[PDB]
């Protein structure tokens, strides 16, 4: 079925599925919680209105190593850095891309193509006996693949 | 006299009745599986991926629905998607996928 | 409007059957050569009807269909080829370059010594 | 002398323009209906054509590459 | 009569009509509350006075899903993003525009032509059982269609 | 001051009645052709007097009035045309381009083979 997933992917967390943030691509899935501080912006350029700009997104997500840190924090951050990191030397020069992932929000608002342009977080949070992190707050900066039209945008929500 | 049908035969000649026409086009998209069409085997419904997953693994269901919708959209940019709904049935053996382009609300009984 | 239908992929862009013949000759030479810059993969059961199906999955283009057809030596897609046969595919750009050379200045072909 | 035949996208184009003769079916063009039927006829003609080409190629002594050939 | 409207459009909210912000175009209407933080600015350029600048507006609006979130929040934000998003590929190349909306304030101050140049908000507010938002604060940035004259401006208020 | 009254929309910019005649000939050919780049819309009851109301609402210009007049074949606006008749309108820029060609270099018209 789907490829490997990280974060609070299973229902065993016993948390509302709606409040879960999900990113999915052909080979990786990351699931997290909709944390405070999220924002988005769309705008245009003019001087006479010239044109528009693609959508922008600023999503901070908090991750908790409730039971299995290896799959919930370490694997999650590894997948995230793999996705943001442009893989342009994978011995396949005929098609190498920095790769884009699809975003699901509230299980009903879907962005088919969005680019993870920026990532940051802190590693100073406390750890476990093995040493894997217990908590983190990773903030993400995301861009639309194009300047989407009104017909493209308004009819994409549920 | 004998009339005709739309399943891979004809709904209407071209897009006059817009929304039912798009629903028809999507219908012959979804009624075909991988490896059953020349040129673009990936074209058509991707049941061979989303066949028989556990009905309660909401993460995999949302992942597969997102990927299928995005690929069918990039496949047919003419018809964007408005509403997709996944509704379980009386028994564990019945699921329904309801796709509406803002009015069509055409539904198919799937099984996982 | 100005429109002409064409596509710059067909190995049969060369109208000479004989030229197409030696083209498939050296591509067979390379394919059943054990060169490392070739792919390493076996046969799939459904490839009997659709040998180019693997070409579509690993490349997205059906231009490799004649390549795999000559690699397997199939009489017809009605008949099947044994699953597990060693199949080798070179980088597509390499074929594109060789055919580009052969249809602009594919004159010496074998070996150029000195002008 | 020599033999020639137009390419796949070509034969598709002249095929659709000639089927565009009857006004009652001229306009199914652009649809996945016509494209699927068109790719079907083009695949079958491609098989017959190119496989005959391969047969005439293998008909030569130095062109034989198959072990059987 | 009028096309579809979103927000606190009906009187059933039982709130003073004067304090309602309204935007209206040929096919969409959005009604909300005059929230704190609103501001506006007009200015000119000089070096010898050269010329002027069009009016500018910064309007934060708060929306509450009192009874029907589908019409009050989700539909509202959808209409807003439709309006701000330039629809320049609606199969009508003979006239495509990013579209402008008309603004009514206090039921007496009307801006016939204003452009929604920027939009932003947060999605971290709590939701319902279905998952529609209960609350949001959307800030908007608006521009006049031209550098309006004194005779144009002063005689437009009530 | 320098001023002249005119407008670059009139199909009757061509002073030849016969040329205007074949112009309306091929536009009728296209209109009652089933081309998909044509509009799909029926008749409105009040169009009897004012066939160009539809042109005004869906385009804002009355230049399509002769187009709809030839499409319906009306003897006079005093008489009415049946409501529900199939009416087809092409993109205006297409007519603008064809007439532009016909009044600069509308010589070959039918088919140009080679210079």
């Amino acid at each position: 079925m789907a490829p490997i997933a990280y974060g609070v992917y299973s229902q065993a967390d016993g948390v509302s599925p709606y409040l879960k943030v999900t990113l999915t691509n052909s080979q990786y899935q990351v699931t997290g919680y909709i944390s405070q501080g999220a924002a988005m912006n769309m705008a245009q350029n003019w001087e006479v209105w010239e044109g528009g700009t693609p959508p922008t997104f600023t999503l901070p997500v908090t991750f908790i190593a409730l039971n299995n840190p290896f799959i919930e924090v370490s694997g999650a951050i590894a997948a995230l850095t793999a996705m943001i990191s442009p893989e342009l030397k994978a011995a396949n020069v005929g098609g190498q891309i920095p790769e884009r992932v699809t975003l699901n929000i509230g299980r009903r608002i879907n962005i088919t193509d969005v680019a993870i342009q920026d990532l940051s977080f802190d590693l100073d949070a406390p750890r476990d006996s093995n040493g894997y992190f217990l908590k983190n707050t990773v903030n993400l900066q995301l861009t639309g693949s194009s300047i989407y039209n009104s017909s493209d945008i308004v009819r994409a929500f549920q | 006299i004998d009339p005709l049908l739309t399943l891979e035969l004809s709904g209407v000649k071209t897009y006059e009745s817009q929304e039912e026409a798009w629903g028809a086009r999507l219908y012959e998209w979804l009624n075909t599986y991988q490896g059953e069409v020349y040129g673009d085997p990936s074209w058509g419904n991707v049941l061979p991926q989303f066949k028989h997953e556990p009905t309660n693994l909401s993460h995999v269901q949302i992942a597969v629905e997102a990927m299928l919708l995005q690929k069918l959209t990039v496949d047919l940019p003419d018809i964007p998607i408005s509403g997709l709904s996944v509704a379980e049935g009386d028994a564990f053996d019945k699921l329904k996928i309801s796709i509406r382009i803002r009015d069509i609300t055409i539904t198919q009984d799937v099984v996982l | 409007t100005r429109q002409y239908p064409l596509s710059r992929y067909d190995d049969r862009n060369i109208a000479d059957p004989i030229l197409r013949a030696e083209l498939r000759k050296e591509v067979m030479l390379m394919c059943e050569s054990n060169d490392k810059n070739l792919t390493i993969y076996y046969v799939l059961p459904d490839e009997q009807y659709r040998p180019d199906l693997l070409a579509y999955r690993m490349w997205g283009i059906a231009e490799l269909r004649w390549v795999v057809t000559l690699a397997a030596g199939l009489e017809d897609e009605s008949q099947g080829m044994t699953v597990g046969k060693k199949l080798k595919l070179p980088p597509a750009t390499w074929i594109r370059e060789m055919i580009r050379h052969f249809q602009y200045d594919g004159q010496v072909i074998g070996t150029l010594s000195i002008a | 002398m020599s033999k020639t035949t137009p390419t796949k996208d070509s034969i598709r184009a002249e095929f659709e323009e000639l089927v565009e003769k009857d006004s009652f079916w001229s306009k199914f063009v652009g649809s996945q209906f016509v494209s699927m039927l068109t790719l079907f006829i083009t695949q079958i003609v491609y098989r017959c054509f190119q496989y005959a080409d391969a047969a005439l190629a293998e008909g030569f002594i130095s062109t034989a590459t198959r072990r059987s050939s």
